[PDB]
Formats: C-alpha cells, structure tokens, sequence
C-alpha cells in the first residue's frame, strides 16, 4: 500500500475546481445530465491523505430540476470524481444548493 | 386578521466524500540464472 508521505504528494496534482451536479449516477458518460452550471469550488491543501473544501459553496440549481449525484470537474474539463448526495431532492421552483464541505479522501 | 402568509426558496444542506484505495503487488523470487543470449557450453581459461 501507499505512504502517507505518498498520498500527499499525489493528491496535491488532483486539484479539483469547479462542481456540477446531475440528476442520474455520472458513472460513463459524464458530459450528459448537467443540470447545473460549474460553480467553482476550492480545495485546501493534502494533509493526511485528505484534501477539505476551503469554503461553503452555493449551487444555483434551476427551477423544476432533480438532482441526485454530482461530479467534481477539473481544470482541463475532466471528471476525477463522482459521486451521489444524501437523497434525490426535486427543486420544484427556483432555489440554491448548498455544499457545506466536500472532502476527497485515500485512507480506505 | 389577514393570516396571510408568504413562501420561500427549497435549501438543503448536504456532505458528499468519495474515497478510493490502494493495493501494491509484488512478484519476485530468487535468481536462478537469467534469461541470456547465445547460451552454449564455454571453456574458460586463464
């Protein structure tokens, strides 16, 4: 298995930074379903293998709009990350997402 | 009395993490010899 020493070296070159969130499971296929705009989120620096969300970020969800998963989208459009949230919430009329912290994590 | 009343916006709160791991395999054993080129019988002198 990985280091410590050598987890951290390798996840200070993920950099994720922006999140866009989908209404179906982003496994394949990960340019489809994208129902929100990528709002920019940034990531603190690796510490222990675990990398934290700087900041609480808004997502302005539109309305009449059903989100269940997300996808963390880098910076040369590539999605390092997908994922799913506690339940599938339907956005009936105009509302915002809020992500209270995103972490990515190795020690598993 | 109006009892009106007024509506707001749908917030949620919500913590996504995704994890992954690692697994390093290894295979090696003792050398024996090793795959060489031109391998026919030799007769050293000194």
């Amino acid at each position: 298995t990985l280091t410590i020493d050598g987890k951290n070296k390798i996840l200070a070159t993920l950099t994720p930074t922006t999140i866009v969130l989908h209404n179906v499971d982003p496994t394949a296929d990960p340019t489809a379903n994208k129902v929100t705009q990528p709002v920019a989120i940034f990531f603190s620096e690796p510490n222990n293998g675990l990398i934290a969300s700087e900041d609480t970020v808004n997502i302005t969800v539109p309305a009449s709009a059903t989100v269940s998963h997300f996808s963390l989208w880098d910076d040369n459009s590539k999605c390092v990350a997908t994922g799913a949230l506690s339940s599938p919430q339907f956005f009936a009329e105009e509302g915002i997402y809020v992500i209270s912290s995103v972490s990515i994590d190795l020690n598993k | 009395t109006r009892v009106h009343s007024y509506r707001g916006v749908l917030i949620i709160t919500d913590e996504l993490t995704v994890e992954a791991g690692s697994r390093v395999s290894l295979s090696g054993y003792v050398s024996d010899g090793g795959t060489s080129d031109v391998f026919t019988i030799c007769r050293l002198l000194d």
